[PDB]
């Protein structure tokens, strides 16, 4: 018996099961509803801070392995599941996931109702928690870090995630057959576009590539100017942790982009970046959107999309500047999920168009990027 | 775009009766469909033949038509009723031949019939095996290597180019109907001359052996504006080799990458927009390589499936709801999700937080001379569906949910077996039904799960559980009961371990056990299905029992409840029949104001829809399970008799544990069910039966016998023995003993009684001889030889009966008539599988009353006081099962081996029985030539059978005895040897098609097989035959009907009656 405890800021408390590291981990408790992606999904820097809930209860039937991480560490502050597998059995798999967690050093638990952590954080809202494996996991030290924990309202997490130092990326995506492949030559990449590393999930990077960029990564706060000096092609706004709010360096580099020909695209939090430097309100949802199943609607054409969510936040859709023009709504809330610019060649999606995991569906979004760029370089 | 305009009436092509392969999944949709298209006003026409089935209720639509399924009486219908539109994508295999025939016919354009929810050349698409390979290749997809045959020999050279093992897969059937797997070139010869005879197409797929891989399913749903979801994705615990429907198969897939999933569901919408699937769902099977994730496309099913209903109970998208509004206009987008409250879409991929499980039934048992192995070719007769939060738990409720008697893995060989390891390999190597039992044998005697991987291909992600709870079991035999504390106890609850498992192990009773779970407060809380993963909150309450933390259960202190109990998966004898009753029940008493409960594991049914009822436990229907629901529901009543034995079992055990047992009681019932107890209530009636005895020894037996006299009737299965030498014979082979009725008319009376009237529901007269099983029996309704003075004596035998036994609610009498006298055959206390086609036949919903009745309302205060007798005839026919096993010798008995059945309708009863021949697929034709081989007893009225036959056109034949009876009455028939009497004989006058009719009855073990071959033959050849001299009759009669000259629908049918 090698127990963990998960303890909310609200006093409930979860007795289940150490599968990771022993220790303990406080942030944001969410809940995930994919059936599949476990692994893409803690690698995802976008959870830093977050203790993850998965609905799915069998989880690690696959096991892990390299090519299934979003990036180079588990960004997750935790995981919560209801049954680990007695055996990883995938041709994939490198390493069972208990191993993996072990590894990368992450408290989690086993072995506890996650149906009714689910209801209770979609009833009540997100909530802040901690979790503690050990030998005697003390509930009243858990409920302690739990309350004790700042939350992720106001609090900037992409400067934290952020690379230290630019780089290139000339790496396209996985295949069956030849899993992930070599990367390209600069020379065999069309375009060039520069990337701000907000917390970016290596399949946008991987995604772009596959369209003819090539990659420049830059921290958080790089300047415009550092920017405009590159001659980028295009802007990418990544995805990345916390309150995109606090990110006043971001919004006022874009402000300087916008003034600009230069095309422009975020995803999720670089989505939230541009609606706030374009004069829009940005909100922290009750719960958020965490799940590979959301229907998504592209309210021009009439069409919906099975997407990939991952937010806590969101752009307020009465707040807009009258220089955004909605693109998409959720079908699940109504809530807002893509804008683009009345005036400028920028846009954004909430969702997750490079999925990782998840449906496909929403590629395309890339597709108009690329589009913007091959008719900025026509000037 | 919303609701189409331009179309305003649709007809619906039902699925026909029950069949191995195509079963109660078509009510289920068909009254999905029903119910859709009736919320959005449009007038609905359906058509099936089978009487038992919710959506021929009269109130589920606009025009009923309980008529055979073939096109030239559709034609009618639709020259009739002139519908806009068809939708024949919620009636199987039956529906999509009908649409393309109807089609092929000219009827469609004939009375501009605008085919909706899929086309005919999607259909055709996905239906023609050749296209369909043809287009995979077109999207890039793969499938295996094969070839197209259409003859023998195309056939032949597919397989010298892939080899042996290969796949025969027909084009237009489903169920693996017509296919195999040939291991070498004579099983590939019959299995391809089969197939090449059942395709409605003549035509055969044949493929390189992909035996091994694991195989995978996907539900997609696909709208006009092309937006497209995966509803489900289904793993398959069974290896690509033995078909999906007799596949052990959870929810979702389990050991996929994202990665891989993605590419799948990828590949699966291609597919439906390849196919041209664009208003509707369809089913996509898939093959992977475990080695690699090598993905092979197999499939594709234009229209819902069994595996569509699995997939809607699942997750609780009612996936042919969706698709039959799909296929009025509506987009997904717009449509609400149901149980959701209608707060979200129909426009999304569900999510679920637990594991679903579906084990198929078998009836192996039934078929002695039968393959018993797991193919291609589908021989499952029912399943079973089982919700739990791991597998494990999923799994074991399942298992316990059979009906089989297990209760999770009871051990099926010895450990103390030397020979035990060398069974377990074999049931191992080769899947049979036991297979999942001998696979936790294998686990006790030592295999390892390499081992069991090796030799049964089934992922060790599953293996290793199973392995896991044998270690477990291990642990409690060990421990005791002494060894059962809490934590323990609650770790084997959360496991699935079932209150009766656990018992043996520790070698206690099982009340022990649940006693201790009592002490321990150690009870199951239940969770909702939801579609979301707890995403939403639902307004429904569809459930399950798992062990956790939170309830969702919120029983209401309200209403007063009446919990109905379902009779778990099919299985035959245990239809649909049972579930159109549970479901009767739940919609009357719900429309008379009591909160609905119901019971049951059958993703199949209409009583496990979430909408047939107020609350909805999908739970084993066990003392158990039922024990933990009433515990916390503390119910006003509880219904035993509607779901067949299954609940009737439990009776007892309910009441003793002061369950609320409403209508007749546990006692009565079994004063019924108890033989000895029986034979005094008849004694005591002052009622005839057969003279019986108990005989415990042979010659106890040889002398009781001889006291009984012959023939004799051996009940312990069930023999008829018919001289003191067939006896001791049997006895070798081989307890009550009965006098044999022969040449006696047997019939069936369905009735209600409310303890101060008894009200006669029907008598049915059946067509073959008492002898013949009722379940297997063609029966007419009013009876058409029967005299009212006799019948009369039956009805007040029935009523002697009811009183007598306390029946409170419904009740079925069985009767002989021999010789102008009345005999007792059985008394079955409860609802019986003649209660819909008599509700049918009737007008009256015997089920609704009954049940009424049993909650308290009386037939006087109800209105229903009276027996109806319609002023038309009602046919009841069967089919059998007998061509899916063909090693089985084809004929009737004692014993019931009928998978469904259909109802024919006429102005006499000529025209009734030719309705209800045809409907049952005879290949009975008006010409040809007549072959007749009778017994001793028939041969005296065989002369007018042949004479009748002659009177036709018909040419007749006959083997010697036969022949000689006949030209003593100068009846020259042409001679046909027997088998050993040399050539040409019979097998190949019908292997040469010489005859449209074949009329062969035999008496006696030795005779019977014997003339085995014929049956055999005929059956083989598809030759229309009769075994018994009534069936011939009643054959000849229809001779002189026209079944497509005229039909009626059931609310016509019902107005007429006075
Ligand atoms: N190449 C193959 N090798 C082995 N088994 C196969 C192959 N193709 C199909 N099967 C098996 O046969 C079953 C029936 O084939 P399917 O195409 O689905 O026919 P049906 O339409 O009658 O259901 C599959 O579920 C699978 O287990
Ligand atoms: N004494 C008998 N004489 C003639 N036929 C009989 C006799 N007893 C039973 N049968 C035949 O056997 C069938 C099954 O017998 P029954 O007692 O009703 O068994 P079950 O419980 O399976 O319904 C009947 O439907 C009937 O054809
Ligand atoms: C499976 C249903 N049938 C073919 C579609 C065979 C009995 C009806 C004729
Ligand atoms: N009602 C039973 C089916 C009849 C079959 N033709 C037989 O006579 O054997
Ligand atoms: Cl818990
Ligand atoms: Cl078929
Ligand atoms: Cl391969
Ligand atoms: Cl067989
Ligand atoms: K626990
Ligand atoms: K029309
Ligand atoms: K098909
Ligand atoms: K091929
Ligand atoms: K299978
Ligand atoms: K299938
Ligand atoms: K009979
Ligand atoms: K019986
Ligand atoms: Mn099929
Ligand atoms: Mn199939
Ligand atoms: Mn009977």
């Amino acid at each position: 018996i090698k127990s963990a405890l998960l303890v909310l800021e609200d006093g409930t408390q979860f007795h289940g099961r150490a599968i990771g590291a022993t220790g303990s981990a406080v942030g944001e408790v969410v809940f995930n509803t994919s059936m599949t992606g476990y692994q893409e999904i803690l690698t995802d820097p976008s959870y830093s801070r977050q203790i993850v809930t998965l609905t799915y209860p069998h989880i690690g039937n696959v096991g892990t392995n390299d090519a299934d991480e979003e990036s180079s560490q588990v960004h997750a502050q935790g995981l919560v599941i209801r049954d680990l597998p007695l055996i990883a059995s995938n041709f994939r798999n490198t390493e069972d996931l208990s191993s993996y967690l072990k590894r990368h050093n992450i408290v989690a638990i086993a072995d506890i109702d996650t149906r009714k952590l689910t209801r209770l954080l979609r009833e009540k809202g997100a909530q802040n928690g901690c979790i503690i494996a050990g030998d005697n996991p003390d509930a009243a030290l858990a409920l302690e870090k739990a309350r004790a924990f700042p939350g992720l309202n106001g609090m900037d997490l992409a400067k934290e995630v952020t690379t230290a130092e630019a780089y290139s990326w000339t790496q396209g995506s996985w295949t069956l057959t030849g899993g992930l492949p070599e990367a390209k030559k600069e020379d065999e990449l069309p375009f060039h576009v520069v990337a701000y590393d907000f917390g970016a999930k290596r399949n946008i990077l991987r995604m772009l590539v596959d369209r003819g960029c090539r990659l420049t990564i830059v921290p958080a706060q790089t300047s415009a100017e550092d920017v405009l000096k590159m001659n980028p092609d295009g802007i990418f706004l990544s995805n990345g942790p916390g309150d995109p709010a606090p990110c006043d360096y971001a919004i006022t580099a874009i402000q300087k982009f916008l003034e600009t020909d230069i095309p422009v695209f975020g995803i999720s939090l670089g989505h939230q970046l541009l609606a706030l430097a374009s004069g829009a309100k940005t909100v922290k949802m009750k719960f958020g959107h965490h799940g590979g199943n959301h229907p998504v609607k592209d309210v021009e054409k009439n069409v919906v999309m099975i997407t990939a969510q991952n937010h806590g936040f969101a752009v307020d859709e009465a707040t807009l500047p009258a220089n955004l023009r909605v693109t998409h709504k959720s079908l699940f809330d109504g809530t807002l999920q893509g804008i683009h610019r009345t005036d400028k060649p920028a846009f954004s999606f909430q969702g997750h168009p490079e999925a990782s995991p998840g449906p496909h569906d929403a590629a395309p979004l890339f597709d108009h990027f690329i589009e913007l760029i091959e008719q900025y370089r026509k000037t | 775009m919303p609701k189409r305009t331009d179309i305003k009436s649709i007809l619906i092509l039902g699925a026909g009766p029950i069949v191995i392969g195509q079963a109660c999944e078509f009510d289920y949709s068909g009254a999905q469909a029903c119910k859709a298209l009736r919320e959005e006003g449009y007038r609905v026409i359906l058509v099936n033949s089978n009487p038992a089935t919710i959506m021929t209720d009269p109130e589920m639509a606009d025009a009923t038509y309980i008529e055979p399924i073939h096109w030239e009486v559709v034609r009618k219908i639709i020259e009739k009723e002139r519908p806009d539109a068809v939708l024949p994508t919620m009636g199987g295999q039956t529906a999509l031949n009908c649409a393309l025939e109807l089609e092929r016919q000219g009827v469609l354009e004939e009375f501009g019939v605008t085919m909706i929810g899929a086309t005919a050349d999607a259909i055709d698409k996905a239906e023609d095996r050749r296209r369909f390979d043809v287009a995979m290749k077109k999207i890039g997809l793969e499938t295996a290597r094969s070839g197209i045959a259409h003859t023998m020999e195309e056939a032949l050279a597919v397989a010298a180019d892939v080899g042996f093992p290969c796949i025969i897969r027909p084009s237009f059937t489903m169920g693996g109907s017509g296919g195999g797997i040939a291991y070498n070139r004579e099983e590939f010869e019959e299995i391809c001359a089969r197939g090449l005879d059942l395709s409605p197409t003549k035509e055969l797929l044949i493929d390189e052996s992909l035996i091994g891989w694991k195989e995978y399913e996907m539900e997609v749903v696909r709208d006009k504006n092309d937006n497209c979801i995966i509803v489900c994705s289904i793993e398959n615990f069974d290896a690509m080799g033995i078909h999906t429907g007799d596949s052990i198969t959870v929810a979702p897939a389990q050991t996929l990458t994202d990665k891989e999933y993605q590419i799948m569901r990828n590949a699966s919408m291609a597919v439906l927009r390849e196919i041209g699937v664009e208003t509707g769902g369809s089913n996509v099977q898939f093959a992977v390589n475990p080695k690699n994730g090598r993905l092979i496309v197999i499939e594709m099913n234009p229209r819902v499936s069994r595996s569509s209903a699995l997939a809607s109970k699942a997750t609780g998208f009612p996936i042919a709801k969706v698709a039959a509004k799909l296929a009025v206009g509506y987009t997904l987008d717009e449509l609400m999700n149901d149980i959701t409250g209608g707060r979200t879409p129909a426009s999304f991929e569900p999510s679920i937080d637990y594991v679903v499980t579906k084990i198929p039934r078998f009836n192996f048992e039934k078929f002695a001379g039968a393959n018993d192995r797991l193919t291609t070719q589908m021989k499952s007769v029912g399943e079973v569906m089982a919700i739990g939060r791991t597998q494990q738990e999923s799994l074991q409720k399942a298992l316990r949910g059979l009906e089989v008697g297990a209760t999770g893995f009871d051990p099926k060989v010895s450990l103390d077996d030397p020979e035990a390891l060398t069974k377990i390999r074999r049931e191992l190597k080769d899947a049979g039904a036991d297979r999942i039992w001998y696979i936790a044998d294998a686990f006790r005697a030592g295999l390892s799960v390499d081992g069991v991987f090796n030799l049964t291909n089934i992922d060790r992600w599953f293996l290793v559980q199973i392995e896991e709870l044998v270690r477990l079991e291990e642990k409690v035999a060990e421990v005791g009961i002494t060894g059962l504390n809490a934590d323990f106890l609650r770790q084997l609850k959360r496991k699935g371990f079932a209150d009766a498992r656990l018992a043996k192990l520790a070698g206690v009773r099982e009340a022990e056990i649940r006693k201790l779970r009592d002490q321990y407060d150690l009870h199951p809380v239940y969770k909702r299905v939801d579609t979301c993963a707890a995403e939403f909150a639902t307004d429904t309450a569809y459930m399950y029992s798992t062990y956790e933390e939170e309830c969702e259960a919120n029983p209401s202190t309200d209403r007063e409840k009446i919990m109905v109990l379902g009779g778990g998966p099919n299985r035959i004898g245990q239809g649909i029949e049972f579930d159109y009753c549970c479901v009767h029940a739940s919609l009357a008493l719900r429309e008379d104001g009591y909160e609905t409960i119901m019971v049951n594991c059958n993703p199949e049914t209409v009583s496990t829809d979430y909408d047939t009822s107020d609350r909805l436990y999908f739970e084993p229907v066990t003392l158990e399970d039922v024990l933990e629901i009433v515990r916390i529901e503390k119910p006003k009543g509880v219904i035993v008799q509607y779901g067949g034995q299954t609940p009737l079992k439990l009776a007892r055990a309910l009441e003793a544990a002061g369950v609320p047992v409403i209508g007749t009681s546990p006692d009565a019932i079994d004063r019924a069910e108890d033989r000895e107890r029986f034979q005094h209530a008849v004694e005591r009636l002052k009622l005839k039966q057969p003279a019986n005895a108990t005989v415990t020894a042979i010659e106890m037996a040889v002398e009781k016998a001889k006291e009984i006299g012959y023939p004799l009737v051996v009940r312990p299965a069930m023999e008829i023995v018919y001289d003191e030498a067939d006896l001791r014979r049997y006895f070798q082979t081989a307890v009550l003993l009965d006098h044999f009725l022969d040449d006696a008319v047997e019939v069936d009376v369905d009735a209600i009684c409310d303890g101060e009237m008894v009200l006669i529901g029907g008598i049915m007269e059946h067509i073959e001889q008492a002898g013949v099983h009722s379940g297997d029996s063609a029966c007419s309704l009013p009876a058409y030889t029967l005299s009212q003075e006799i019948q009369d004596v039956m009805r007040q035998q029935v009523q002697k009966l009811a009183f007598e036994l306390q029946v409170r609610g419904l009740m079925n009498v069985q009767f002989a008539v021999k010789n102008n006298e009345v005999y007792l055959i059985e008394v079955n206390p409860r609802a019986a599988r003649t209660v819909p086609f008599v509700s049918k036949a009737t007008g009256v919903p015997l089920a609704k009353v009954a049940a009424r009745v049993m909650a308290g309302k009386s037939l006087a205060e109800q209105g229903v006081t009276k027996e109806v007798i319609p002023p038309y005839y009602s046919v009841k026919e069967v089919v059998l099962p007998f061509n899916k096993f063909p090693g089985v010798d084809p004929l009737l008995g004692p014993e019931m081996r009928s998978t469904g059945e259909v109802m024919g309708v006429g102005r006499t009863f000529a025209e009734a029985f030719a309705k209800a021949q045809l409907g049952s697929n005879s290949t009975m034709k008006k010409h040809g030539r007549a072959l007749l081989s009778v017994r001793e007893g028939d041969k005296e009225r065989v002369v007018d059978l042949a004479a009748k036959l002659l009177k036709q056109g018909f040419e007749l034949d006959a083997t010697h005895g036969t022949a000689i009876v006949l030209g003593e009455a100068g009846i020259n028939p042409r001679l046909v040897n027997k088998v050993h009497e040399g050539r040409p004989h019979i097998q190949d006058r019908i292997k040469n098609g010489e005859y449209t009719y074949i009329i062969n009855t035999t008496s006696g073990r030795r005779a019977i097989e014997d003339s085995r071959v014929i049956r055999r033959s005929a059956l083989q050849y598809k030759v229309h035959y009769d075994t018994t001299l009534n069936g011939g009759f009643a054959t000849a009669m229809a001779l002189n009907a026209d079944a497509t000259e005229k039909v009626i629908s059931v609310q016509e049918m019902h107005a007429q009656i006075k």
